[PDB]
């Protein structure tokens, strides 16, 4: 999981 | 909005709502972690989970998209919102569940889609999908990234780094870039979003930081024009964005500045 919450 | 923050009058949303626009028939996609739906402040209209771990999209195990939910309304009182759940608690996501999102905004005839997330490498099937997206003409909104700075190297993240996406940094009360705001010619507006105080899981307000913030003030201000100009396509809504923003110094710290939701509303 390479997306992350900005 | 039962939160109080300064974000909702830097951007001049309120002169808009003055003139009687808030963001009615606009159908925004919060491409998150949920939304609690349960928040006695948010009536969701619908939405889909695309997390195979955490099935519910009207519920908030992080607290990130119920927070840009209530960001979107406190600009766009009127919006429509979708929860899209394609971040996991933890506030992770794989490329393939932001593809179903995106999809199932597409099919589901979204006005708006906001992507409060990001990746340092991006994805060329997420590409296929956010142009397809405008192509087919949704608003497609992103945090820059809080990946501050890294030279004279670009620190925009995937998907916000793409042209077809809007890619919003944040300032401060001060109109000064958040330390942590991701840097960039792809940087395209700012918005609020240090320390918005919005709806948080469990009926709870409180602040967060983040280009997480600043993109659901762009969200909402896309639903406040598209209700003074609802024959406006995407690209226009996009164009009057840019094209009336306050300067606020370096394109490449700031792009065109801040929002100006007044101006660009026409
Ligand atoms: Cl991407
Ligand atoms: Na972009």
């Amino acid at each position: 999981e390479e997306y992350s919450a900005m | 909005a039962k939160c109080v923050s300064y974000g909702v009058a830097q951007i001049k949303a309120p002169a808009l709502h003055s003139q009687g626009y808030t963001g009615s028939n606009v159908k925004v996609a919060i491409l998150d972690t949920g939304i609690d739906s349960s928040h006695p402040d948010l009536n969701v209209a619908g939405g889909a989970s695309f997390v195979p771990s955490e099935t519910n999209p009207f519920q908030d195990n992080s607290s990130g998209g119920t927070h840009i939910a209530g960001t979107v309304l406190a600009v766009a009182p009127s919006a429509s919102l979708y929860a899209v759940k394609v971040l996991g608690a933890d506030g992770k996501g794989q490329a393939s569940w932001i593809i179903n999102g995106i999809e199932w905004a597409i099919a589901n005839n979204m006005d708006v889609i906001n992507m409060s997330l990001g990746s340092p490498s991006g994805s060329a099937a997420v590409k296929a999908a956010v142009d397809k997206a405008v192509a087919s003409g949704v608003v497609v909104v992103a945090a820059a990234g809080n990946s501050g700075t890294s030279g004279s190297s670009s620190t925009v993240t995937y998907p916000a780094k793409y042209p077809s996406v809007i890619a919003v940094g944040a300032v401060d009360s001060s109109n000064q870039r958040a330390p942590f705001s991701s840097v960039g010619p792809e940087l395209d507006v700012m918005a609020p979003g240090v320390s918005i105080c919005s709806t948080l899981p469990g009926g709870k307000y409180g602040a967060l930081s983040g280009t997480s913030m600043a993109s659901p003030h762009v969200a909402g201000a896309a639903a406040l024009i598209l209700s003074k100009h609802p024959n406006w396509t995407n690209t226009q809504v996009r164009s009057s964005l840019e094209n009336t923003a306050t300067k606020l110094g370096d394109s490449f710290y700031y792009g065109k500045g801040l929002i100006n939701v007044e101006a660009a509303a026409q």
